[PDB]
C-alpha cells in the first residue's frame, strides 16, 4: 500500500477530499 | 537510495539569535520532516510535511524548502533546543535519515581547572571549559589512556573531560613523576 | 494518552538470536503501520521496516532484510522484532514507532522509549574499583572513585546517596581495548572539608547485581 504512505501520493489524495 | 546529507554537523548559537540548519537529499524529494532527540530519550517529532510544527513545538520553530533544499530555521533561540535535529523523508523507499545536526549553546569562552589523581591508573580531570575542543597528554617522567567528555551542562553550558591512563602495577613503580598536561583554547599557554 | 511499550534491555552472544517487543497501548495498531529503527551509539538512526499488523504488508530495507524479522499480534496490540546472528555492528538501541500514512501525515507522532541491546562474549563481570594536595585548587579539592572492569553497561554511581550535588560528574564509559568497560566519577569537596565530612561513592551494577559502597579518605 504504497499510495497512502508516500510524500507524492498525498497532492493527489488532497484532490479526492475536495472532489467527492 | 535517497539519503539525506545533513549540515551543519556540528554548530554553536546562543540565545536570541536565529539558526538555520539544511538537510539536502541526493534526489529531489517533495516534502522534510524533522526529529529532535535530546540525550537519552526518544527523538520527539518535530516539523511534518516540510513546515508544520507538532503538538508542542514552539512557534519560533520554522522549517521551508522546495526539491533537495530543505532546513529548518529558528526564529530566537532558546535554551531547551540544544539537541540532535535529524531529518527523514517519505517520498522514496528505503526510508532514510540524515546524520542529525547537534546543537550545542555558546557559552562564555573559559579554561577548564586542571585535577589529578594517583592509583593506591591515574585519571586527570577537566572541569567546566568552553568550547569543547580540548588536548590531554600525558607525560610519565617527562615522556609521552581513553578520553572521556560529558554533555553541556544544564546549568553553565560547559564540558568537562575525563583521561583515564592505564598502567600496569609493574610499569606504575618504575617511574617517578606522573604529570598530566592540558592545552586549552583561551589560554595561550599549557599547565600540569 | 498514548504509549508503546517496549521490552528491556538485552545481552546476547556473538551469532545468536534476540527478539524485541512493543507493546502499543491507547490505539489499535490495525489502524496504523508499525515502523522499527534502529540507532547506532553516537550516530544516527536506521529505518528497519515495517508490517501492516492487520494483513501481510512487510516491508524492510534491502540492506537489512534476512537479519529482521518483523511480526505483530492483532489481539494482543504488542509488535515484535527478531532478529539473528548478532554480531558488533549490531550492537545498537532500537525504538518502536507507528505511522498512519497519509491520513496521518506520515511523520512519526509517537515513539517508544527505546531498547539498549549488547553483543559480547565476556559477560557478567562486576565492577572493580579504586584527595591529595595535587587533587585540590583554590580552597575547592577534587575527589573520586573509578569503577573499572565491569560488563554489561551500565552502573549508577551516586554519592552519599543525596549529598554533594553540585559539583558532580559521573563521565560516561569508555570501551577499553581488553573487552571491558570503565568509567570515572569525581567530586569537588573544600579545602579540609573532605576529612571531615564523609564521601562514599554508591556503585551499583545491576546486571551482576554487584553493589559496592567505596569510602573516599583524604591522602
Amino acid at each position: 500500500k504504497d499510495l497512502l504512505e508516500l510524500d507524492k501520493w498525498a497532492s493527489l489524495w488532497n484532490w479526492f477530499d475536495i472532489t467527492n | 537510495q535517497i539519503v539525506l546529507t545533513q549540515s551543519p554537523a556540528v554548530m554553536s548559537a546562543s540565545p536570541g539569535e536565529r539558526v538555520t540548519m539544511t538537510c539536502s537529499a541526493s534526489s529531489s524529494v517533495s516534502y522534510m520532516y524533522w526529529y529532535q532527540q535530546k540525550p537519552r530519550s526518544s527523538p520527539k517529532p518535530w516539523i511534518y510535511l516540510t513546515s508544520n510544527l507538532a503538538s508542542g513545538v514552539p512557534a519560533r520553530f520554522s522549517g521551508s524548502g522546495s526539491g533537495t533544499s530543505y532546513s529548518l530555521t529558528i526564529s530566537s533561540m532558546e535554551a531547551e533546543d540544544a539537541a540532535t535535529y535529524y531529518c527523514q523523508q517519505w517520498s522514496s523507499i528505503p526510508l532514510t535519515f540524515g546524520a542529525g545536526t547537534k546543537l550545542e549553546l555558546k557559552r562564555t569562552v573559559a579554561a577548564p581547572s586542571v585535577f589529578i589523581f594517583p592509583p593506591s591508573s591515574v585519571v586527570c580531570l577537566l572541569n567546566n571549559f568552553y568550547p569543547r575542543e580540548a588536548k590531554v597528554q600525558w607525560k610519565v617522567d617527562n615522556a609521552l589512556s581513553q578520553e572521556s567528555v560529558t554533555e553541556q551542562d544544564s546549568k553553565d553550558s560547559t564540558y568537562s573531560l575525563s583521561s583515564t591512563l592505564t598502567l600496569s602495577k609493574a610499569d606504575y613503580e618504575k617511574h617517578k613523576v606522573y604529570a598530566c598536561e592540558v592545552t586549552h583554547q583561551g589560554l595561550s599557554s599549557p599547565v600540569t | 494518552e498514548v504509549q508503546l511499550q517496549q521490552s528491556g534491555a538485552e545481552l546476547v552472544k556473538p551469532g545468536a538470536s534476540v527478539k524485541l517487543s512493543c507493546t502499543a497501548s491507547g490505539f489499535n495498531i490495525k489502524d496504523t503501520y508499525m515502523h522499527w529503527v534502529k540507532q547506532r551509539p553516537e550516530q544516527g538512526l536506521e529505518w528497519i521496516g515495517r508490517i501492516d499488523p492487520a494483513n501481510g504488508n512487510t516491508k524492510y530495507d534491502p540492506k537489512f532484510q534476512g537479519k529482521a524479522t518483523i511480526t505483530a499480534d492483532t489481539s494482543s496490540n504488542t509488535a515484535y522484532l527478531q532478529l539473528s546472528s548478532l554480531t558488533s555492528e549490531d550492537t545498537a538501541v532500537y525504538f518502536c514507532t507507528r505511522s498512519r500514512g497519509y491520513f496521518g501525515n506520515y511523520y512519526f507522532d509517537y515513539w517508544g522509549q527505546g531498547t539498549t541491546l549488547t553483543v559480547s562474549s565476556a559477560s557478567t563481570k562486576g565492577p572493580s574499583v579504586f584527595p591529595s594536595s595535587k587533587s585540590t585548587s583554590g580552597g575547592t579539592a577534587a575527589l573520586g572513585c573509578l569503577v573499572k572492569d565491569y560488563f554489561p553497561e551500565p552502573v549508577t554511581v551516586s554519592w552519599n546517596s543525596g549529598a554533594l550535588t553540585s559539583g558532580v560528574h559521573t563521565f560516561p564509559a569508555v570501551l577499553q581495548s581488553s573487552g571491558l568497560y570503565s568509567l570515572s566519577s569525581v567530586v569537588t569537596v573544600p579545602s579540609s572539608s573532605l576529612g571531615t565530612q564523609t564521601y562514599i561513592c554508591n556503585v551499583n551494577h545491576k546486571p551482576s547485581n554487584t553493589k559496592v559502597d567505596k569510602r573516599v579518605e583524604p591522602k
